[PDB]
């Protein structure tokens, strides 16, 4: 029959049996998780592999239909997704060689000595709480020789394959590979392109320019108050000093820098000891949030299967917080909670993943994902902000009934969330930008040193310490450039993030500021939010965001109005200062 | 209308409920197993309220008015089907389950008997004993039932009974473990559909016959059609107790 029907039965036949081995799969990868033992090892290695070629045969056996003759845009996105024939192109001595390329950078990393003191715990304790040029200087310099050296021919080797591996399947690049994912084609009015992404991250950057511009300065300003003989008035922060080895965030510069120190942050780890939370009834109260919100319940099995507490002394347990969707209507968590607002908070998230996994649980297995890769943690986030604010505390009788918050307070939480959202925008935005750029072939390989601090000089007003001639490869020494990781994705989270914010917020007829909005006993924001949830990858990611925004394109101005009282009291401090950082200082 | 009558088989035998809806084991949708139930007196109070029953619905007959009535027979259909496919065994729905596996008229008479069973048949590891029709040529006809493994053919060229490209099995199994969803734990399913003909009754309700009374206009109930007018030894109804032919007169 016609090659519609084919492919319609073909599809019925293997999500079928899909479901099945990705189900024994992810249970022997939680058995392993939650009892870590020589015997489960086996058993998650055996169900992976079994899982793995059972993959490759039906991609294999899918490639046989045509794309053109299906014409219902379901079944051909299940056949996009599934005819993804990838690294398979290359021969198998070059398959072998990437392989060990990447196993290779993956275990240098992972085992780092610059001694003995290892990355972890042992130099990020130094780089965080040492306020010691020298020591930080040292640390820094050694960690970069000892690892970013090695890896300078490993990393040369694998763009060459990477590249040529990407150009085998009718890309331009690698780069053109991975903006592959924001690309929506063949529906009229709502279609993308990869060449848009490269473009509309630069206008959104050029946007943030100045608030980023007065923070920088006023950060700068606060800084030379340590450190006295080692900062300059105009010029670039010397790159050891932004309280991280790499500057991916600048949380702990917050001790340094806090605008009134007199007034404490809310706190209420006290309130939680005082009253003896036992640890279940905070997902008791995320699971009140998400209800009262007007999103359902959760399953029977949740409560019993999952384990929210470290499993004791006998039974070890790796315990990172995770939110697991095993199929076949199993939702768990992995969490060592304990009693503590951190733990509070990241119930919130790891709750708002499960919500987000119950929505789409109807769609076929190929479309049960988010609508692109920045759409998941937006909706896990949005619920921490909105759960953290002093009114959905003051609500539960934690927080004390009669708390009275002085500007002063709005003040710190502001610059302290800052600190961490629109100080590692800049950095993301370059690090993204010098690898589009590498692959592409625009900076030769003898110039990729001299781009890559031209470009931190410029875009982020980071000025290296030493200086590094081309055998050193710094941007390789971050754990998602060497293994193999995506980076555009915390660019476009926090843009997601709070255009949700504003959107839930303005549904629920909410009056004043932003940042003490909440959307609890709201059922219409729920109904808004549950409309997008509920579609999963099937229909374009601008149709599942004009569902809830009502723009097809992500914006920057709602980010900005969150930030709005902290800019204008940047800008009333640093009426003084100068503003702005000249490329030419070095410290040398 | 100075007395009433009613007048039943006499039968003694309770009716044998037990050995369909408490079975060690239940059969496989694509081929489920009938039981026809006769000559006997079925009490359909303790049935309904033994409230163990996820659903009960019954379609055509008013659930409490079925106790007391008679039917000519009865038939029992049972089989395990997963908790979400529950909602298609109804008339005129379709879906995996009615399309190719258990179809019922429009004109459904029974009642539809559903209840969990993950403790019984779901265990650690998979239960791939209970396996479903996925595909089929065509639709089913009510009340047919199909138990061939022939190879299915999708493409315009023939396969020697070998699995391959455009050649499928048609039967799959349905996997089970206690961990599953609620939406797809097992459910044990048992359709009772009532039939009635021309025939004598055998399947009534309980009740208590009682001694009949001619040249006296009474109330008469026989094998559940009532009606008043005198009866007289020969619009005539045939007693089932010593079938012997009544006239009805109005008075
Ligand atoms: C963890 O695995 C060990 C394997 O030696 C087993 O003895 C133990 O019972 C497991 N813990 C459980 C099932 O809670
Ligand atoms: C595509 O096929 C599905 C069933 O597989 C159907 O529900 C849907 O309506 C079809 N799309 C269009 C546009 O007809
Ligand atoms: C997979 O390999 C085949 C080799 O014949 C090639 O034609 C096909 O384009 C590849 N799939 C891709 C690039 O998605
Ligand atoms: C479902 O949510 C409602 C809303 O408050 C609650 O009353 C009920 O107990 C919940 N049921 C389950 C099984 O979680
Ligand atoms: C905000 O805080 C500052 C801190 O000194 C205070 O002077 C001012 O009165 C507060 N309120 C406004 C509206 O500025
Ligand atoms: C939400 O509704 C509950 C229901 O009584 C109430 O206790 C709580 O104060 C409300 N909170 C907000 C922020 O409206
Ligand atoms: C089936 O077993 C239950 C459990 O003992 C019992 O109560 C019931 O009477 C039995 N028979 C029927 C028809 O349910
Ligand atoms: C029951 O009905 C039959 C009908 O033929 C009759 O012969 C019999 O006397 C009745 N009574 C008993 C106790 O069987
Ligand atoms: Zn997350």
């Amino acid at each position: 029959s016609t090659i519609e029907e084919q492919a319609k039965t073909f599809l019925d036949k293997f999500n079928h049996e899909a479901e099945d081995l990705f189900y024994q799969s992810s249970l022997a990868s939680w058995n392993y998780n939650t009892n870590i033992t020589e015997e489960n090892v086996q058993n998650m290695n055996n169900a992976g592999d079994k899982w793995s070629a059972f993959l490759k045969e039906q991609s294999t056996l899918a490639q046989m239909y045509p794309l053109q003759e299906i014409q219902n845009l379901t079944v051909k996105l299940q056949l996009q997704a599934l005819q993804q024939n990838g690294s398979s192109v290359l021969s198998e001595d070059k398959s072998k060689r990437l392989n060990t390329i990447l196993n290779t950078m993956s275990t240098i990393y992972s085992t780092g000595k610059v001694c003995c003191l290892l990355l972890e715990p042992g130099l990020n304790e130094i780089m965080a709480n040492s306020l010691d040029y020298n020591e930080r200087l040292w640390a820094w310099e050694s960690w970069r020789s000892e690892v970013g050296k090695q890896l300078r021919p490993l990393y040369e080797e694998y763009v060459v394959l990477k590249n040529e591996m990407a150009r085998a399947n009718h890309y331009e690049d690698y780069g053109d590979y991975w903006r592959g994912d924001y690309e929506v084609n063949g529906v009229d009015g709502y279609d993308y392109s990869r060449g848009q992404l490269i473009e509309d991250v630069e206008h959104t950057f050029e946007e943030i320019k100045p608030l980023y511009e007065h923070l920088h300065a006023y950060v700068r300003a606060k800084l030379m108050n340590a450190y006295p003989s080692y900062i300059s008035p105009i010029g670039c922060l010397p790159a050891h000093l932004l309280g991280d080895m790499w500057g991916r965030f600048w949380t702990n510069l917050y001790s340094l820098t806090v605008p009134f120190g007199q007034k404490p942050n809310i706190d209420v780890t006290d309130a939680m000891v005082d009253q003896a939370w036992d640890a279940q009834r905070i997902f008791k109260e995320a699971e009140k949030f998400f209800v009262s919100v007007g999103l359902p319940n959760m399953t029977q099995g949740f409560w019993e299967n999952s384990m929210l507490t470290d499993p004791g002394n006998v039974q070890k347990a790796v315990c990172h917080p995770t939110a697991w969707d095993l199929g076949k209507g199993d939702f768990r968590i992995l969490m060592c909670t304990k009693v503590t607002m951190d733990d509070f908070l990241t119930a919130h998230h790891e709750m708002g993943h499960i919500q987000y996994d119950m929505a789409y649980a109807a769609q076929p297995f190929l479309l049960r994902n988010g609508a692109n890769e920045g759409f998941h943690e937006a909706v896990g986030e949005i619920m921490s902000l909105s759960a953290a604010t002093p009114k959905h505390l003051k609500s539960i009788g934690l927080l004390s009934p009669d708390f009275q918050e002085d500007n002063e307070t709005e003040i710190n939480f502001l610059l302290k969330q800052a600190l961490t959202i629109v100080g590692t925008l800049p950095f993301t935005y370059m690090l993204e930008k010098w690898r589009w750029m590498v692959f592409k072939g625009e900076i030769p390989k003898d110039q990729w040193m001299k781009k890559w601090w031209e470009m931190k000089r410029e875009i982020v007003g980071v000025v290296e310490p030493v200086p590094h001639d081309e055998t050193y490869c710094d941007p390789a020494s971050l754990f998602h450039v060497s293994n193999d990781y995506s980076f555009i994705r915390y660019y476009t989270r926090t843009l997601y993030q709070f255009q949700f914010q504003e959107a839930l917020c303005q549904a629920a007829k909410h009056e004043g500021p932003l940042h003490k909005c909440d959307i609890s006993n709201s059922t219409e924001a729920g109904q808004k939010l549950f409309n997008m949830l509920r579609l999963g990858k099937s229909e374009p990611w601008t149709l599942a965001l004009e569902n809830v925004v009502g723009a097809k394109n992500m914006n920057v101005r709602p980010l900005l109005n969150y930030f709005e009282p902290l800019f204008t009291w940047l800008k009333d401090q640093n009426k003084n200062s100068f503003v702005g950082w000249s490329t030419d200082w070095s410290p040398y | 209308p100075t007395e009433s009558i009613v007048r039943f088989p006499n039968i003694t035998n309770l009716c044998p409920f037990g050995e369909v809806f408490n079975a060690t084991r239940f059969a496989s949708v694509y081929a489920w197993n009938r039981k026809r139930i006769s000559n006997c007196v079925a009490d359909y109070s303790v049935l309904y309220n033994s409230a163990s029953f996820s659903t009960f619905k019954c379609y055509g007959v008013s659930p409490t008015k079925l106790n007391d009535l008679c039917f000519t027979n009865v038939y029992a259909d049972s089989f395990v089907i997963r908790g979400d496919e529950v909602r298609q065994i109804a008339p005129g729905q379709t879906g995996k389950i009615a399309d190719y596996n258990y179809k019922l008229p429009d004109d459904f008479t029974g009642c539809v008997i559903a209840w969990n069973s993950n403790n019984l048949d779901s265990k650690v590891g998979g239960n791939y004993n209970y396996l479903y029709r996925l595909f089929r040529k065509s639709n089913l006809k009510p009340f047919e039932r199909d138990i061939s493994t022939e190879i299915y053919q999708a493409g315009s060229t023939p396969c020697n009974g070998v699995e391959g490209f455009n050649c499928y099995f048609p039967l799959q199994s349905y996997g089970f473990q206690p961990t599953y969803g609620v939406g797809y734990q097992p459910y044990r399913v048992v359709v009772l559909s009532f039939e009635l003909l021309h025939a004598p009754a055998t399947v009534c309700g309980p009740k208590k016959s009682t001694n009949l009374v001619k040249n006296k206009c009474v109330n008469f109930n026989f094998n559940g059609l009532t009606g008043t007018g005198v009866l007289t030894e020969s619009d005539a109804v045939r007693d089932p107790q010593t079938l012997e032919i009544l006239d009805i007169t109005p008075c």
